[PDB]
């Protein structure tokens, strides 16, 4: 996939135009108390995914900011990004969905789901559609499992996809309307479908069972 | 004592800079951090 | 990393001219005493044995490490600068 | 028997300090454990798991450049279970090692051809093909092939530790990991040929000393640096009547390991 | 007891798993958490400890370690040192989302299962590492823990007990190796996720270099409910040495793919159709389970028609109860091309610091696309068992055995279907 190591270019060269605006500096100063005194060189990874929060992408110079900001080595700071897959150290669409397609959402059959993926964005997979708009990627478990298949898209869940259900999801992003996140069987959770096996009754409260002496 | 809906709607109007607005906001009910001894372990 | 050939005491000789062969540029040499080294296994051992043929040596005492306190543990220190920052 | 505690290696026992590594302990017996990433001047890695030994009464193999022994600790290093994890680990790093050696400075310099030859298999079942990492620059002064790197991060603690830069680090993931620098950064400082000598891989070679020699053609001289006034111990190493090339020499008084840039 | 399961709902401790109640500050009080924590507190560190060790708890994390060892190898003083508690939300395992789903749905039994264990142990602060794609779930557990600051039951005095007590959250970056234990502390401390090696142990050398305890979300939870209602209560469900409730993610090919909370030792089968809905076609259409997440191997139906979901039968079964997913393939999967997603899954997901990992990883993620395509000989079957062996056991971590686990299940149970691939494939050729 990509490459992990860094080439000068126009667009990412270390003299793009970045920096922290003030209230993102009131929130990396919060992360930095959060942190304890002397070992404030741990707040690496919050501090870049603010930035990144910020800019988009990561580009070198962002890297850069971020070390002379926190005071740690670019070098740690590259090997922080370079490792961690969240920061996109290449430039990504408006909305970056990312499609499990790890074994349960497979046998849930999330393959459909890619290929109408590909199919309605006109795009591969890994790749950005011309307008900008769209990034579609594969990824590992994304934690939500019983709901396969699902995608994120920037931060937000979408489950219980199916081909249509995805492609709806696809025209309300064009059309610049939240999609309304969650599962899109009818089915509010992970709880079973057709009712309820489980937590029927209400729950006991307060003061309940409590052992004596205590 | 509804439960035949869904009520974690609040996680629906969430924009990218929740957790950081609140983590900025929460951090005045902190205790103070511990001291290293050093600035920084250089 | 390898220490097995620092086991055995070495007697060498002093280096003499290695000169240019005008025909092929090959390293000619005019002793005989060059390609030879010694093995002892005790230091006394050698030093009787160069003054049993008679030569004068010169005899440097066997450099062994150091030991040295290592510990994982280091490596992640509360407050010592021992704790790095990377792995 | 004070400050001190009874180990058996083999069998034997030895009386150890407390914090004492189960490689150290078998380097005071008199053997020699096999490693890639320890170093004892840099700090403890414990990743190439090449010095895996077997413990008695203990179904799990202890990393002997990490683990300290602590009470009448039978370490036994000629076991099979040793054997076998030496065996299984050297072919996980000859799955991928590039099939380099005849254009490799580190010709018979090698630990991992030696090492290979004492503990590994003679054989591959690797049917698969291997990974290729492009190469960095660092600089003039020593040559980056970085397809041959096992990835022990010797150089990345030498730099952070003694030399003190900070800018070699691991960058990627899995398998994709490369060590290096992600930009193309100059790595110049002081004592910088000492990542060529540490390097057990032909990664990191001289440059100037590339394709001249070899260490069975180069005669050793014992010698003393005089560009500086530390006075540091060094080996010449001459062949054919013509200096090739310049090491240290471990005095720990004077030089411990390294020597200068200048000097090299 | 001898037949296990049929869990009560008023014995059930997660009474908002599906979210069908406030998950805010007021709907816990009405579920009856934060009650009685200031007695919980002064009752204090020995008296919890013991609760933990009379439920006889394990962890929820899939190492199966006693969770009230775990928590007493902290019960020192102080050496000028802070002492830390670790939460662990990473969720990395594939086919399970019980965490994500307490999170989410039942923020305030984990803060005050973080306010319970910090007590417990001897602690000032408890970092809660987070799963970076979790950023809803990251932003609800804040909204709760910004309810129980302003409430007053974390802050300076825990729940009026003259207790300092902070809770953090950290978010990740997605790694599932970032979901392991050292390596979590490692992404805490703010380097890149490489797991430390054993000694020096987490209880002496943690984050920051201080001693901490890195525990489970569900264990976590749990820990409130077991101090309040007893120790004897939740040991007097499930069977010896694997006791009280678990939250089991069954997923795959079932009508019903669900989170349920169920007690310990219940059937397989029984679970499957009492809460799944059961196997797509019926249990004769079952083909395999992977019972205990994508560590642990796998095992066909003949051996699935009554193995309990106990560590200890697991293990009996040859596999492990991790962190209870349930995966449910029918006769219709290609086995084989599950196992080897889940190997490649592991090859993007290792680390990459240690080299049986590193290098055998890639090297069965190849070895299984072969296998895959039937572009093998059967010879190399045991070429990878020996492979998968020679991982297992000399790795830093853990994820180099639960990498070679799938392989070595797959190896053993399913061994003709791969010798039926590689023959069609060499009929096919020539
Ligand atoms: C590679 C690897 C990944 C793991 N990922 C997770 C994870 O995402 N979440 C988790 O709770 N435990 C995970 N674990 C298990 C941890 O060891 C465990 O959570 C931790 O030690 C806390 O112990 P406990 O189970 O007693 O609470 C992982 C273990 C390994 C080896
Ligand atoms: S470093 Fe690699 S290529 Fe070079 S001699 Fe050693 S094994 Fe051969
Ligand atoms: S370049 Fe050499 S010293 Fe550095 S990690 Fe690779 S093999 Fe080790
Ligand atoms: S076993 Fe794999 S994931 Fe764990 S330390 Fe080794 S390389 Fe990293
Ligand atoms: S396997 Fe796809 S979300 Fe877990
Ligand atoms: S020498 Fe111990 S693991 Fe490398
Ligand atoms: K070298």
């Amino acid at each position: 996939g990509a490459l992990f190591v860094h080439r000068d270019t126009p667009e990412n060269n270390p003299d793009t135009p970045f920096d922290f605006t003030p209230e993102n500096y009131k929130r990396i100063e919060a992360i930095v108390k959060n942190y304890p005194e002397g070992h404030q060189a741990a707040a690496v990874l919050p501090v870049l995914d603010l930035a990144q929060r910020q800019n988009g992408w990561l580009p070198i110079s962002a890297m850069n900011k971020v070390a002379e900001v926190l005071q740690v080595p670019p070098m740690r700071v590259y090997e922080v990004a370079t490792f961690y897959t969240m920061y996109n150290r290449k430039p990504v669409g408006k909305y970056h969905i990312q499609v499990c397609t790890t074994t349960p959402c497979m046998l849930r059959d999330s393959d459909s789901i890619l290929e109408t993926l590909q199919r309605k964005l006109g795009i591969k997979v890994g790749e950005t559609t011309p307008d900008k708009l769209f990034t579609l990627i594969e990824v590992e478990c994304l934690g939500a499992c019983v709901n396969a298949p699902m995608v994120q898209i920037n931060d937000n869940y979408y489950e219980d996809l199916t081909p249509k259900d995805i492609e709806e999801i696809i025209d309300e992003l064009k059309a610049g309307k939240v999609p309304k996140p969650g599962p899109r069987s009818g089915r509010f959770c992970c709880e079973p479908a057709g009712g309820l096996t489980s937590l029927t009754e209400p729950p006991k409260g307060p003061g309940f069972g409590v052992q004596a002496g205590l | 004592t509804d439960t035949t809906t869904y009520k974690n709607l609040q996680h629906h109007d969430y924009n990218t800079y929740t957790f950081l607005d609140l983590n900025l906001d929460l951090s005045k009910f902190r205790l103070p951090q511990p001291s290293s001894g050093r600035e920084s372990p250089r | 990393s390898g220490v097995n050939n620092t086991k055995k005491w070495k007697m060498e000789f002093d280096t003499r001219e290695r000169w240019e062969n005008p025909l092929m540029g090959w390293a000619s040499t005019a002793d005989p005493l060059s390609n030879m080294v010694l093995t002892f296994s005790a230091k006394e051992d050698a030093i009787a044995f160069a003054e049993k043929n008679g030569w004068s040596y010169d005899v440097e005492e066997k450099k062994v490490p150091k030991p040295k306190s290592k510990s994982y543990g280091a490596n992640f220190s509360w407050n010592k600068r021992t704790r790095v920052s990377t792995k | 028997a004070s400050n001190l505690i009874e180990v058996f290696v083999d069998g034997q026992s030895v009386m150890v300090e407390p914090g004492t590594t189960v490689l150290q302990a078998c380097e005071k017996v008199g053997m020699q454990i096999p490693r890639f990433c320890y170093h004892e001047r840099l700090s403890v890695a414990g990743n190439c798991r090449m010095c895996l030994v077997e413990i008695e009464k203990a179904p799990k193999v202890v990393a002997a450049c990490a683990m300290p022994v602590m009470k009448g600790w039978n370490i036994l290093t000629n076991s099979e279970k040793s054997k076998k994890a030496r065996e299984g680990v050297m072919e996980f790093l000859l799955a991928n090692h590039p099939l380099d050696c005849p254009i490799c400075d580190q010709g018979g310099e090698c630990d991992l051809q030696d090492q290979s030859m004492m503990f590994g298999s003679d054989r591959s079942r690797f049917l698969e093909g291997k990974r290729a990492v492009e190469d960095k620059n660092i600089g003039p002064l020593v040559k980056t092939i970085m397809t041959r790197c096992i990835q022990c991060t010797r150089c990345i603690r030498f730099a952070s530790e003694i030399a003190g830069v900070d800018d070699l680090g691991t960058t990627g993931r899995g398998n994709d990991m490369q060590v290096g620098t992600y930009i193309e950064k100059m790595f110049m400082s002081e004592l910088s040929g000492n990542v060529i000598d540490i390097c057990p891989v032909g990664a990191l070679t001289s440059k100037p000393y590339a394709f001249t020699a070899r260490p069975w053609e180069t005669r050793k001289t014992e010698s003393i640096d005089v560009m500086d006034a530390v006075g540091s111990n060094i080996v010449v190493s001459t062949r054919t009547g013509e200096v090739m090339r310049i090491l240290p020499r471990m005095h720990e008084d004077i030089n411990e390991e390294w020597i200068s840039d200048k000097t090299r | 007891k001898t037949s296990f399961g049929s869990l009560k709902d008023e014995d059930r401790i997660f009474t908002n798993l599906y979210g069908r109640h406030d998950w805010r500050l007021k709907g816990a009080l009405r579920r009856g958490d934060w009650y009685k924590t200031k007695e919980i507190l002064l009752k204090g560190p020995d008296w919890i400890l013991g609760e933990m060790k009379t439920s006889g708890l394990r962890g929820r994390g899939g190492a199966g370690f006693p969770t009230g060892l775990k928590w007493s190898f902290m019960n020192k003083p102080s050496d000028g040192r802070p002492k830390y508690l670790v939460v662990n939300a990473d969720e990395g395992e594939p086919g399970t989302c019980k965490d994500r789903e307490i999170m989410r749905h039942d923020p305030h039994k984990l803060v005050e299962g973080c306010l319970v264990g910090g007590r417990a142990m001897g602690a000032r602060a408890a970092y809660i590492y987070i799963r970076g794609e979790f950023y809803n779930e990251a932003s609800n557990l804040q909204v709760a823990i910004r309810e129980a600051y302003e409430a007053g039951l974390i802050g300076k005095n825990a729940c009026g007990s003259d207790y300092d007590f902070d809770v953090f959250v950290v978010r990740g970056a997605g790694a599932y190796i970032c979901g392991e234990e050292t390596a979590l502390i490692e992404s805490i401390e703010g380097k890149q996720g490489k797991p430390r090696l054993k000694p020096p142990f987490p209880a002496d050398v943690g984050v920051f270099g201080c001693p901490t305890t890195v525990a489970n979300v569900e264990t976590v939870a749990v820990s409130p409910t077991i101090c309040r209602r007893g120790g004897t209560w939740f040991a007097g469900f499930g069977r010896e040495r694997n006791s009280g409730t678990k939250l089991f993610n069954i997923s795959g090919h079932v009508n019903h793919p669900c989170t349920v909370e169920e007690e310990m030792s219940v059937p397989l089968k029984e679970l499957i159709e009492k809460h799944a809905g059961g196997v797509t076609g019926g249990w004769d259409n079952l083909l395999a389970v992977i019972p205990g997440g994508s560590s642990t191997p796998l095992i066909p139906k003949s051996v699935c028609e009554t193995v309990l979901m106990d560590f200890d039968a697991l293990v009996q079964a040859q596999t492990g109860l991790g962190t209870a997913a349930v995966i449910v393939m029918d006769r219709s999967t290609d086995i084989v091309k599950a196992i080897a997603r889940l190997i490649e899954f592991y090859k993007h997901e290792s680390c990459g610091q240690c080299t049986p990992c590193r290098e055998g990883v890639d090297w069965m993620n190849k070895v299984m696309a072969r296998f895959v395509k039937g572009d093998a000989r059967p010879a190399e079957i045991d070429s990878l068992w020996e492979i998968s062996k020679q991982i297992e056991g000399h790795t830093i971590c853990a994820l180099g055995d639960g990498a070679a686990w799938p392989v070595q299940g797959l190896i053993r149970h399913f061994r003709p279907e791969l010798e039926d691939r590689m023959q069609r494939f060499a009929q096919q050729h020539r």
